[PDB]
């Protein structure tokens, strides 16, 4: 036994109290404008950089069949010139503040944000409001982007995982708004115009659905003044056309189903199996986070996969069942998705499928306390890593105000995580997994993937 | 054309780009620890404040002098690919002389 | 060392070597047919007797002037392997001068 | 069906009368010096290059266990200077001729030949006699050559087919002179000196055991005058050391046996199956040549192996049983070897061995007239291709004089080949192959090569 090299550390998983980390974590201030727009900041005391942007409770879910793809086309168009600044003027002004603009468009969330330095907060606010409110939406730029999107559609230029997940959302959420892709079909792109973009932005980009979230080096009062000057002219929302009324009017539906996308000369075999999960507001979403940490993820560039804490990672790494896999926990406003996605080939696809199904059903019966303590510690450590980057702080502020209605404090989040034990994991796994319908999606070399009855049979055990 | 002179707006833009890169490298704790370790190993000290002061206190004349001294020094030239079109090597390293 | 001058014994040795290769390449029936075809395709006629007579009639002055006129043209340098001792690309072209 | 393209050619094999070829073939003129040395020349009517050299009826068979490898060391040492020419003088004299010197040491035959033009025959005779009769055999050059030979012994630097055929000779002709290798063991190389070389040269390089053969652009009587001037100091026979008496004193013996040389990490498997063949003087050696043509050979660089007229080539090319193979027919003074050598993998060793054994045993029952006619035409055409090259004509003259005691006219060789029919092939295969012991040698990845009893049982058919 080494005296200095063997103290302080041991492989026995024990619960860790993260309470002393809460003393120095910063506070979030929220101000609601008369427009209905919330302004939320989180000042890190010695930060030199700032992430700030606009988060919108809108996306591909709130479109129709006629204009499906308008929100994704908007991030192609919006940066191509405004009514006060040209393309080159915007490029020069963004270059001089030393940052980059960025945009994401989800099924239910959209953000446009800037990662700048602390001296360029007001300039970033002005630029973001300028693209958001006074865009040109020129027909020539629309025609210049339509052909590029049509070429990349004809080439089938897509990631494999995004292809599988789009098939999974399409077959699990049949005949509901969440089954549409963000990109949209080919015909809507072939018949897009400026009027649909104007109507979408006029309908959905309103005051109660928009959060201006800034993290890093930022003062709250100055951002309040700048937001009231710039974003003060956004329309308010009718009570009859709120987000909740649209959610009630077109609800999500989960259907147990199966799809594969077969190719004649492919090499890989990507596959995802998901169960109907929890919405964002379900209190069972925290145990689903812990269970997703318990399942974990692995890719074959790591060599310590056989010494993993997770039994699924151990099985896949030891037997070589997949080149990479990951467990996912997707949450929406009124439903969710929980499952495992992986990449394999056609000779290891059935054994990988069996490993996924056997490890999912095993959590209903046998869960040991060491795994739960390990996963709680890993999830709390992962939450502390997001606090290190101001981009993740701003993203979490925007997401939490949009989908929870409030900024969940870190003490409440640690207390809600620490209340999860093995009985809770068994109960949540019994509720969501055991003898339930699932959704199966695959793409590539999928001739040896088992059909739906094989997957349906392995959601329960006949021996207990 | 860089050796022919930089014009104010380009100098300010490049200084802001360099400052943004320098400050975004040390924004997170692992990046800051890596920067401190590499600077202490290479020099014996960490001087990010002095690097920022040097970036901000740079004039266009100093940059033009720097590029002028650079182009006098012999360069390094590397090509790649299924090379089926190339000017001769002697005339390649002549345009800076 | 070749351009400065070739001795009569060295010229006789090289002429005998070249004549031996030329008359060995056409000694077999397939080699003779291949030489006939290659010569008619390239130049329109085949006569290795004229080639042999030109080899026999070469003097040291002809070879010395040929190499002197050959060194007055562009060289060509090609290197294979790992080049950890490639001295200079420009200077080796100027060694012939 | 093109009229100009589908005349004069058809794939049905028919006998071809090669008689009109012999009118233009040159004749051989043989003289005998008083010491017993023969000079034989064949004058090609329009030639410029000439090859010439000394063929000696000696080799590693006629050594003892104390001096094994003296004959191969002779061709290492004989070109390092003479009593009249130094190293550099010999080099400039050879390179002034515009030609090559080459030597080949076998088991029963040694050659020292040159390839020059027609104007340098006399200089070649002078330099050949000077090399052969007046060599220095310096001890310093012997010590320099021994280090090179020993280093390549300890690195194990050898061709794989050479290793297999040496093992096959050492196990097939065990306790016989023909069982030794030409290069010799490590101890004899390490303990060799000038006196063993001198005694070997004085004992075996006598008058009637040497033949001076030249072919191409050469005059007979002028070469006789040069040969009498140069090779006149060669001693004559002692009656107790003639070739026939040495053959009678130490004859050859064939034993059915097995050997393999297993390596731990080897990609390839090389195996040879050989039967006791015929000697040079055996009248059944001509049907063995026809049978060697019938079996044929193949390598995987040929893409038309499946269309071959040989059944063994058909099976090996169609089924992919080997990478390359070739049937051989070795003849010696009193014995010989006959069989198939091939290069394959460990997973195809048994199938390749069964293909070899089944194609050999089938020739005792099933021989078609078309395959015999085709192989006879191929044999005669291959004999005519050797006539095109001066080197092969000179080698043919020297070998035929050394092993038959005469020069066989091409008319007699054609008449002997033309007398072989399917009945003769059946009878020769029944004499040499059917229910006989064989010798099997292997090297490399040979763990799946069958043992001797597997090979021995497949020399006969119980079905008949
Ligand atoms: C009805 C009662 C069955 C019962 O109690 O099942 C408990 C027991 C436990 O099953 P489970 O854990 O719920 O599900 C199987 C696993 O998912 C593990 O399943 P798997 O994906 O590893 O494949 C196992 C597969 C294949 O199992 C095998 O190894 C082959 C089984 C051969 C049985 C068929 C022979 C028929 C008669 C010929 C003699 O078994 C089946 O096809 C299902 C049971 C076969 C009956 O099921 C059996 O294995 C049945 C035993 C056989 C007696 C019937
Ligand atoms: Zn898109
Ligand atoms: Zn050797």
């Amino acid at each position: 036994d080494a005296n200095p090299f063997l103290r302080f550390s041991n492989p026995r998983p024990s619960p860790i109290d993260h309470t002393p980390l809460l003393s120095t974590l910063p506070e979030t201030r929220i101000t609601t404008l008369p427009n209905g727009l919330r302004v939320a900041t989180e000042a890190i005391p010695f930060a030199e950089t700032t992430t700030l942007g606009i988060w919108i409770n809108s996306g591909s879910r709130f479109e129709t069949d006629a204009n499906n793809g308008v929100a994704h086309f908007l991030e192609h168009i919006l940066f191509k010139g405004t009514k006060n600044r040209s393309v080159k003027e915007l490029e020069v002004e963004v270059e001089n503040m030393g940052g980059q603009l960025n945009a994401y468009t989800g099924r239910e969330q959209t953000c446009y944000y800037a990662k700048v330095m602390g001296k360029d907060v007001g300039k970033a606010v002005n630029i973001l409001s300028d693209i958001l409110l006074n865009s040109n939406l020129d027909a020539r730029a629309i025609d210049k982007e339509r052909d590029v999107i049509l070429r990349e559609m004809e080439e089938v230029n897509k990631q494999t995982s995004e292809l599988v997940f789009d098939h999974l959302h399409a077959t699990a959420f049949q005949y509901s708004p969440l089954g549409r892709t963000i990109l949209g079909p080919v015909e809507n792109i072939k018949s897009i115009n400026r009027d649909q973009l104007v109507e979408y932005m006029k309908t959905h980009y309103r005051g109660p659905r928009m959060v201006l979230a800034a993290a890093g080096a930022v003062n709250h009062d100055e951002l309040v003044k700048l937001a009231s000057d710039a974003f003060g002219s956004v329309p308010d929302e009718d009570a009859a056309t709120s987000v909740r009324s649209l959610l009630v009017k077109e609800p999500s539906r989960f259907t147990g189903s199966y799809v594969h996308d077969r190719f004649p000369d492919a090499s890989e075999c990507c596959m995802a199996v998901a169960f109907k999960g929890a919405s964002w507001t379900d209190p069972d979403s925290i145990p689903l986070m812990v269970m997703q940490t318990m399942l974990g993820g692995w890719d074959k560039n790591s060599t310590v996969g056989k010494h993993s804490s997770s039994a699924l990672v151990q099985t896949v790494a030891t037997e070589g069942l997949a080149d990479a896999f990951m467990a996912f926990n997707t949450n929406y406003h009124d439903t969710g998705l929980f499952g495992v996605y992986g990449v394999t080939d056609r000779d290891r696809s059935e054994d990988f499928a069996y490993a996924i199904m056997s490890n999912l059903t095993r959590m209903c019966f046998e869960v040991r306390d060491a795994d739960v303590a390990r996963a709680k510690n890993q999830l709390k450590a992962s939450l502390m890593f997001f606090q290190d980057s101001t981009h993740h702080v701003a993203e979490s502020i925007g997401r939490e105000l949009l989908v929870y209605g409030r900024r969940i404090p870190k003490a409440e989040m640690f207390a809600r995580i620490d209340a999860v034990d093995a009985n809770a994991i068994r109960a949540v796994a019994d509720r969501f997994i055991y003898d339930q319908d699932m959704a199966v999606a695959s793409a590539g070399d999928v001739q040896f993937v088992p059909d739906y009855n094989w997957f349906r049979r392995r959601s329960y055990w006949l021996r207990y | 054309s860089l050796a022919k002179g930089v014009t104010d707006v380009q100098l300010a833009t490049a200084k802001n780009m360099a400052l943004g890169e320098l400050r975004a490298s040390v924004a997170t704790a692992p990046g800051l620890a890596a920067a401190v370790g590499s600077s202490v190993l290479a020099t014996g000290k960490f001087s990010a404040n002095e690097v920022a002061a040097a970036l901000s206190g740079l004039t266009a004349a100093d940059v033009t002098s720097y590029v002028n001294a650079m182009i006098k020094t012999a360069p390094t030239f590397v090509t790649y690919g299924n090379l089926s079109s190339l000017p001769r090597v002697d005339s390649i390293a002549k345009r800076f002389a």
